[PDB]
């Protein structure tokens, strides 16, 4: 279980 | 291999150091299929659904090495606007098949008038145009052409369900096979739990939710309703999903509002959703570029 983020879009 | 699609079979002589990316191609060029992007192949591991990574060697997945070796080509995302974004036949042919077969083992919820309507289209994409010379009473009595639960939510016999279908089937006369197909895929898009992958989860207080990953954003519903969440976050409207241990939480991009935490037990899933979610909002961005 790795730790995932997700940056979505951009700001 | 052994290559399933929703109407076809393949087999082939797949090379040992082949990747998911060389299967998949393989297959894709098979079909004559260039809207890539919306498919995957398809194995289950322990209940659960997993998809072939690109990247990776292919007998490296937990897939059986029994023989044959066997994969499910199938969408693994949905188009927002069907008809605009599906340009192929072959692609749109695909969707028919696979969203008619959701609807039929009721996996995608369908009232029964529509029900009705989504059969005449399939019925019209078969058997072409309405012919009551060819067609007579009980030409469509070995179909499977509504789903159980709406049947059974009426007292009809085949034949007044046959008649209900025909009725409809009577006034499409003059669409070809593919505007047809066409004409049902936009029916089953406005489907609310059309293209929706549902996953239990468990809030904070450890209340029994359900997530919900489509084209348009994330979802949470009680558990007892798929059709309309509690709440949505639209994929342009979050700034950022974040993931360790069994849990996740879901920042919005306005800063007044809370953000959103749940857990997820099983870790299969948890990467499934994390795929859905990266590839749902690439394809969202995409479409607005």
């Amino acid at each position: 279980d790795e730790e995932v983020e997700l940056i979505l879009g951009d700001t | 291999v052994r290559i399933v699609t929703m109407d076809a079979e393949m087999e082939f002589n797949c090379e040992m150091k082949w990747k998911g990316k060389d299967l998949f191609d393989l297959v894709c060029r098979t079909l004559g299929l260039r809207e890539t992007w919306f498919f995957g192949l398809q194995y289950t591991i322990k209940d659960t659904v997993a998809w072939l990574k690109m990247d990776k060697k292919v007998l490296d997945h937990d897939v059986s090495k029994e023989e044959p070796v066997t994969f499910h080509f199938l969408a693994k995302f949905y188009p927002e606007n069907a008809e605009e974004e599906l340009v192929q036949e072959i692609t749109q042919h695909l969707f028919f098949l696979q969203v008619k077969k959701q609807i039929l083992d009721e996996k995608v919820y369908c009232p029964p008038e529509a029900s009705v309507l989504l059969a005449s289209y399939a019925v019209q994409a078969k058997y072409g145009d309405y012919d009551p010379s060819v067609h007579k009473r009980g030409f469509l009595a070995q179909e499977e052409l509504l789903p159980k639960r709406v049947i059974n939510l009426y007292q009809m016999t085949p034949e007044m369900w046959e008649e209900r279908i025909t009725a409809w089937y009577a006034e499409h006369r003059g669409r070809a096979r593919d505007e047809a197909e066409m004409e049902y895929l936009k029916i089953a898009q406005d489907l609310e739990m059309y293209g929706v992958n549902y996953f239990t989860i468990r809030n904070k207080k450890g209340t029994e939710l359900l997530l919900g990953v489509d084209a348009l954003g994330l979802h949470i519903y009680d558990p007892e309703n798929r059709l309309t969440p509690k709440i949505s976050f639209p994929w342009n409207e979050i700034r950022n999903i974040s993931y360790s241990d069994k849990e996740f939480t879901i920042k919005p991009l306005d800063k007044k509002i809370d953000v959103f935490k749940f857990n997820s037990s099983k870790l299969r899933v948890n990467k499934l959703i994390l795929q859905l979610c990266i590839g749902n909002h690439d394809l969202f961005m995409r479409r607005r570029k």
